[PDB]
């Protein structure tokens, strides 16, 4: 519960109607109508899934709300479909290639449903008496309609003696494996044992002497190549990033499994979505990779965004738009973000000072917005925060005039800052 | 169902019986000269012939130099192997670049070996041991086998009910015998007796590449020795010697084939994106192209006459050297029309499962010919979900217009 | 601390294990072994030692040592979807045993006889097999185990033997799996 | 051993309770509105409502940046974390950058974590009470309870445990005379060891024999410890218990450092806020002083301005020395403060300005003062001009050195002599510039 | 002998004076650099000096690598003398840093005096008492005796499969090793067992010799940046890094410096200061002469030998620092320069007669003539290289010297720089 809220908490989804019509306030949101359609649009389209390899590009000038309609996205997409977030920096690794990182986050937003069916006795152990000879054993389940007592074998026997069940305990045996867990106790232990205090777990469901087709649905994401690139995967899995893995006979072995599986109803394939923040800092190389990568069917939406104009492509010397090749550039499709108006500013200072709990008065409000609207949007954020703390400092209750005055002097723009930088400090 | 991707819609060249290249099939639309020239080339690949040669497939970007060589690839069958590759992956960080483009260079060739493996399965009914004379139960009969110690099994694989099937080089607890009835509550489940023989020979034929067993070789992870399981224990590795890629595998390779133990399967190596190798890339190839056991390599370059990376200071045609361009053919393939520009959008629709109207694929056509093919082909699907959202089965249009205006392509967002 | 491994919400670490292991190594040979005609003392010696050495920590035991894989079965759920009958099978049964009664799966191919006995051991339903194979006594001994152990619920027949040994019925459920449509066959089975 | 580091006379921003700034703010002189922004970023960071969020404390060399980054350091207390790092620090040859970055913002973070847990301890003296067999049942002999006689420093108190344990008591060596240590839930026994009552000056054993237990048998430990969310990721990345991990050749290479996004957020997350949420434990986020900023390089900037987009991110205070000057990484992009323009807007620029020739003498008296060593005011005088004519560091580099010089001449006070000798011994670069 | 490029090199040619003669010793002309040589050598085998550098500075084909084999074989085998080049400092595995410090490190050598003596026994009289004491039985073909060990050497020999009739080797203070069979195996009859045997040995069955090892004190290095083996820390395997990446040389070096001392106080070690020759010096990068200019003035650094080819150019690692001879100024001093200069063309032809004698070629006047006249024209190697084809044609030809037709046509059917040059404007 607690966590911070940070730059981008104040958007909680992308405000969109029922024909898909974007609204002036929503969900955190304000103005963009034309980029949070066509998110909505690609949005639809990801939850669709019927089509491979389709990239999105967002493009604006800085403060547009890039990242801001990328985490709404993010957010209205919900929870069962992978979002791989991910910054252009991060695919640079000392021990795994370029496109070997791509090729991860390619498959790390992809998951596999996979169905199980499962058979688990569940019920009250009213009686688990074991003979032991330092062989013979039997289990008294009992549930809220019937009951049924169980001769215990010798390995059953030895897991029960494993995994401490004392009578009461409310337990859920697999009869395909036999592991037993533990979900809680139905009664207390006796009264008399002057420790081993707990509470109470509500009973069993009458039919839980025997669950015949338990139906759990296991999600898994296709990064589960690292279950078999070597012996040991958890290390893999967990830290180790040392993943450099032989393609063959691993991801075409592993796609063609999907496929049966697939075909043959064991699992379902989910494709998710690969936000990379910043694809300007890809090399070319990776650039290139992605031109290929993209056309395999188990492509992810790519969604891409870039704060820049003509600007030289990282690895080489000539210049191309968004600092991406001319190739995979006209591959996509652009989603250009306008710039926000006085209003906006104002809808989403106001937006932002509600989800920092802060208030402040309508003259607040207007010289703030002004002063976004000359500065940015994040640095009236900054002054938002100063201001408020000012406030809260200060014994007040809302953040007057006199507080964001005081805070634009104390903390400075990049373009004061400049200003004042002519004192030639260094070069 | 299966979901779309970019080149599924092409299923092969689609040429006559004498080779004629039709104006629209399997797929494939226009590039008469470039799908006779890869009828030529997968004639080429069927023949197991000739070795080392190469194919470059440049011309101008959304020509199809991918997809064609993709329906190539269908059209040539799963069983010669065809394995993509970016110019970007040999570019490694734990394997030498070259020996990157060596290990592509051997498993794109394929091998098809014959074996017959002796498989022993039935109820364990005696395990009384260094040679371990179990006793297995079937169906058919009991047998008592003579069973090496390297083969005794150190998890629980207990020594009566035991359900166990070895063959000859580790076991596999099936599972427990069907004793479902000596106790009505076990952790074990169980399986029915196997019917078959206990002993019997099965000769299976499975397809492998020779980088398969290269990189097996290199490493082994069989035996029993405790130094092997030492070794294997952790960090695998690559970059395998010459010496073992070369010699005793071809030897043993060769000694499965004339004995009629193994088939060659010759392959196809796809090397895209090749106008962005390094010039020691280029330098290897030039003696990987002519060496009697490489296999053919399709090269699809996009760039013309471009500085070649790793030196910064020469340029050549396609960004690939001269010695090496003048190595490889090439195939020029030219830019569609708008005629049939429309024609591919049409194809694409149908196979990517949407309904366009006429004036709709006219207005496509045209915002393909204007800003780009591929353009419009990407513009399809948000049409087709626009016209879901208002509730029309087919696009119009009005659907095709709002999707352009609300997605700026390449272009226009470079224009602004 | 405990942690999922992956995107799934709560399950075995070691059931997320072992149910994803599609890929088996393709071709993984034994290790080489040089072979010098002439085998020096002192190498060998050393190599014995150092072997010897190795074995010494076998408290370990490598935790199973680890083995690759090299089989790959196929699945047993693959049993019942490769065929609606046995689909529809499994519904009947588990509806006759949530009412309680036994069942009798008439059939009439023993590779059939099994693959119900598959089918069967994937639903975990106790089972008795009476086919050809066993002579009269026999059959009438698997028919005397049948009745009056309410712990078997199933029993299998062949549907080709005379079958005049059966004397008592459980719970009178009859399933025919298979038609014959021949001419004594299927007269004198459903007279039986 | 008190040894003075470079800048150890600031203690705090020093600010008074209305918030404004002071000559005499705790060792820390000048710099009002610095320390005011100071002032409202500690509260802030107190407040712990926000997050990802960075402030710049850019200025010119010799304005103290790094003294008031321990300044604001120290008022925020040893209690919640402060993770100093430079941008050379980021250049690591086997892990990546940016998982530096986020392997010193997770260390940025801490967590409190209590546990408190019920045990008994003193010395056993078993006893079982036989009773009749189980009444459900036949007739025979059975154990319905376990007495044990736990002996403490304080006195005796007999248990009357639950007869399960017993297979637990007769596994370890639990004999009557031996301290063990039981558990209220789990009920797990572990002996100490015998009581050191007897152990026999003629007995040679060691580890064997353990003091008595003091206080009453039954004991509430509680204990809490602090640990950042990266001491976490570190516990759950490698391995423990058995499978082989005790070789040497394959394994002794421990530096794995490399971690993935998926462990580093996702389920450590969830169980935090599990713990946090359930009582067991306290978020304590802190503040990460990342100076020298200008030296990381655009791979750096461009994972550290969407880094600070996450919520989990904690506070950053960069502090950058240089000018305008080129990016590192890139070719010839000059940037204000070697920053690229994008993160600039991200952070709050605290400008300091120089000290005034007065706040250089207080400066080099406070550091004298702190140096334990008595100046003249003719001494003073000069250190200040000296301190007026180059870089202020100069001159509080010149103290020890004039001290050290004054007590060996026979004089315990540094006189204008002395700093003047040592101004000709060792002088600045600004006069070395002269090749 | 398989004859190399430095082989008729077998010295340097001075006579008891000092003075280089004119030709003598395989060496040709250049008194100046031999005289210089002749003292460097002197200066070497003082064993006084430490660190002194040597530049061998001159154009190419001069004879600087030669004069360099030429110092290494007056000086002997019984000092270390370690060939280096550049090039060979870019390892991957170790820094550029510690590749110098190792190779510096070799080029130090030190012998260890020990007189070891053995026990060799026959193992059929095997007979311990009390597992706390232990006989063994000798027979050897000039005696038989017996000897009485500790346990300790019977547990060691135990370890051992010994079997009646095998020939142990038993050192006085530790150690031990199996020979099986002493003309008994053999005699039963019975097959193989994977091992050879061996007859008794001859001698007195105790042993006693001295023994002169010359170690390194980088072998030392290197033995003790290792567990040494033995318990479970013996876990070795393939692709085991044996020159590990760095050792520190304050606590590591410096105990291996300690002891060397110690024991060369007791007498039972004598340092021998060997000499590093560094060919292709301007390869190295600028930070790599930095470190050998100090390195170099450390107590213990031996004397190195610097070889520059090229001229004045860029250092290496500067793009825009120029120096003379490729290396900077920092290291260009404090080393002595010693001038090679370039060869007349009467010299010329005497080092052909001179490599024409050592590699058996056979060459005539009016041959030998042409030859240094094409060596002359191009460079003396062109014509070093041509003389074995030279030869092999005129065995091909059935002629036993070379004559003016060979050579002419061999000169033509192969080519030079300068040649090649010429003809590569096409
Ligand atoms: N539509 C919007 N609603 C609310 N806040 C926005 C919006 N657009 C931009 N911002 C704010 O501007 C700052 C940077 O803009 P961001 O959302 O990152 O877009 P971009 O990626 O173009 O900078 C962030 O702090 C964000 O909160
Ligand atoms: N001959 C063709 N027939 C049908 N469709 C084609 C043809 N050539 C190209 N395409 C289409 O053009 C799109 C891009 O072609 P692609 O293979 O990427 O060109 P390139 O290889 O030059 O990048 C593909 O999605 C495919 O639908
Ligand atoms: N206001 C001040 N009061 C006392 N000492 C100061 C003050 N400002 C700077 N100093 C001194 O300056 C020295 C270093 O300052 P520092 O924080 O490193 O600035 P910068 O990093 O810009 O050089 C410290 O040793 C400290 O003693
Ligand atoms: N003084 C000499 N007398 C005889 N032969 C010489 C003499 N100097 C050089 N040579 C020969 O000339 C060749 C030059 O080789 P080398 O010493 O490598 O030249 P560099 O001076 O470039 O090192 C050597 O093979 C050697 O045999």
């Amino acid at each position: 519960r607690i966590e911070r809220i940070g730059a981008h908490s104040h958007i909680r989804g992308l405000g969109l109607d029922d024909a898909l019509e974007p609204r002036q306030a929503s969900q955190g949101m304000v103005g963009q109508l034309a980029a949070r359609r066509a998110a909505g649009v690609v949005l639809e389209m990801i939850r669709e899934g019927k089509i491979a390899g389709r990239a999105v590009l967002i493009a604006g000038q800085p403060g547009t709300g890039k990242t801001a309609i990328a985490m709404g996205m993010a957010q209205a997409l919900g929870p069962d479909t992978p979002f791989t977030a991910i910054a252009g920096s991060e695919i640079f690794s000392l021990e795994m290639s370029k496109t070997e990182a791509l090729t991860q986050a390619f498959r790390r937003s992809i998951g596999v449903r996979i169905k199980e069916e499962t058979e688990i006795i569940e019920g009250e152990v009213v009686e688990i008496q074991i003979d032991r000879p330092a062989k013979v054993g039997k289990l008294t389940l009992k549930t809220t309609e019937m009951e049924t007592i169980y001769d215990l074998g010798t390995k059953m026997i030895e897991s029960l003696t494993k995994d401490k069940v004392q009578a009461g305990d409310v337990i859920t045996i697999d009869k395909a494996t036999g592991k037993i867990s533990k979900l809680g106790r139905s009664f207390t232990r006796a009264r008399d044992y002057d420790a081993m205090g707990s509470q109470t777990k509500f009973v069993q469901c009458p039919d839980g002497e025997l669950q015949k087709r338990k139906e759990v649905v296991h999600t898994v994401s296709l990064h589960e190549i690292d279950v078999i690139n070597s012996r040991t995967q958890g290390f893999l899995a967990l830290f180790s990033g040392d993943t450099g893995e032989i393609k063959s006979e691993v991801r075409e072995q592993i796609n063609a499994k999907v496929a049966e599986w697939r075909e043959e109803g064991k699992a379902e394939i989910i494709p998710g979505v690969l936000f990379i923040d910043e694809v300007h800092m890809l090399d070319i190389e990776s650039f290139s990779f992605l031109n290929r990568a993209l056309e395999s069917d188990m492509a992810p939406v790519l969604i891409m965004a870039t704060n820049r104009g003509i600007t030289r492509i990282r690895g080489t010397s000539y210049q191309s738009p968004h600092g991406i090749p001319i190739d995979l550039l006209d591959r996509l499709l652009i989603v250009s973000t306008t710039p926000y108006s006085e209003k906006d500013t104002k809808q989403i200072l106001r937006i932002r000072c509600e989800e920092e709990d802060v208030e402040m008065s309508e003259d607040a409000y207007t010289v703030l917005t002004r002063i976004g609207l000359e500065t940015s949007l994040r640095y009236a954020i900054q002054l938002i925060t100063a201001a408020s703390l000012v406030c809260r400092k200060r014994k007040g209750t809302e953040v007057q005039v006199d507080d964001i005055k005081r805070v634009y002097s104390l903390f400075l723009d990049e373009s004061r800052s400049t200003q004042y930088m002519k004192e030639y400090q260094d070069a | 169902t299966q979901r779309i991707a970019s080149h599924s819609h092409v299923k092969g060249l689609g040429l006559d019986e004498s080779g004629l290249a039709k104006q629209a099939a399997s797929g494939l639309v226009g590039q008469e000269n470039a799908r006779e020239a890869c009828g030529v080339i997968v004639e080429l690949i069927k023949s197991k012939k000739m070795a080392g040669r190469a194919v470059l497939l440049a011309g101008p970007p959304g020509t199809g130099k991918t997809a064609l060589a993709l329906a190539i690839a269908q059209e040539l069958g799963s069983k010669v192997p065809f394995c993509p590759m970016v110019g970007s992956e040999v570019y490694s960080t734990e394997i030498k670049k070259t020996e990157v483009l060596m290990e592509n260079f051997r498993r794109a060739i394929g091998l098809r070996i014959k074996e017959t493996k002796e498989v022993y399965e039935g109820e364990v009914t005696e395990l009384t041991p260094s040679h371990v004379i179990i006793g297995l139960k079937t169906a058919k009969g009991t047998k008592q086998l003579k069973l090496d110690p390297s083969i005794f099994e150190s998890l629980q694989k207990e020594r009566v009910e035991a359900g166990d099937v070895i063959y000859i080089a580790v076991k596999r607890q099936g599972r427990c015998d069907t004793y479902a009835t000596e106790f009505d509550l076990e952790a074990e489940e169980y399986v029915p007796l196997p019917k078959g023989d206990v002993h019997k020979k099965k000769e299976i034929i499975q397809d492998v590449t020779l980088h398969d067993l290269d990189v097996a070789n290199a490493r082994p992870q069989g035996g029993q020795d405790i130094l092997s399981m030492m070794g294997q224990l952790m960090k695998p590795k690559k970059t395998e010697i010459t010496d073992k890629l070369r010699g005793e595998i071809n030897k043993v390779v060769n000694k499965y084939i004339d004995q009629g133990i193994a088939e060659l399967v010759p392959g196809v190596l796809f090397v895209d994106e090749v106008h962005m190798l390094d010039i020691e890339c280029f330098t290897y190839l030039h003696r990987a192209l002519e060496s009697s056991i490489a296999p053919i390599v399709i090269f699809a370059s996009n760039r013309g006459n471009c500085v070649i990376r790793g030196t910064e200071d020469i340029t050549s045609p396609h960004g690939i050297p001269l010695d090496l361009l003048d190595r490889v053919m090439i195939i020029r393939t030219m830019l569609y029309t708008p005629q049939e520009m429309k024609q591919i959008i049409k194809i694409r629709a149908q196979t990517e499962g949407i309904n366009i109207s006429e004036e709709a694929l006219n207005h496509l056509g045209e915002i393909g010919t204007k800003t780009t093919l591929r353009y419009s082909v990407q513009l399809l699907t948000p049409a087709n979900l626009l016209a879901k959202i208002n509730g029309k089965d087919s696009i119009e249009k009005e659907h095709v217009e709002e999707i352009s205006e609300l997605f700026y392509d390449a272009k226009s967002s470079a224009k602004i | 601390l405990t942690l999922c491994r992956c995107g799934e919400s709560l399950q075995d670490v070691i059931d997320r294990v072992a149910f994803v292991i599609p890929p088996v190594v393709a071709a993984p040979p034994s290790l080489r072994v040089p072979r010098p005609p002439p085998l020096y003392s002192h190498r060998m010696r050393i190599l014995r030692q150092g072997l010897r050495e190795h074995a010494a920590p076998y408290f370990q035991q490598l935790r199973q040592t680890t083995a690759p894989r090299l089989l790959q079965f196929p699945e047993l759920r693959l049993v019942q979807f490769d065929s609606g009958k046995l689909e529809a099978l499994a519904i009947l049964l588990q509806k006759l045993k949530s009412e309680g009664r036994r069942v009798l799966i008439l059939s009439q191919m023993i590779l059939m006889l099994d693959i119900l006995e598959m089918f069967l051991n994937f639903h975990y339903l106790t089972y008795v097999r009476i086919d050809e194979n066993a002579s009269s006594e026999q059959r009438q001994e698997l028919m005397r185990s049948f009745n009056r152990d309410r712990r078997i619920f199933c029993a299998i027949l062949s549907t080709h033997s005379r079958t005049t040994g059966i004397n008592l019925v459980e719970a009178d459920t009859v399933v025919f799996y298979d038609n014959d449509l021949n001419p004594v066959m299927d007269a004198k089975a459903q007279e039986w």
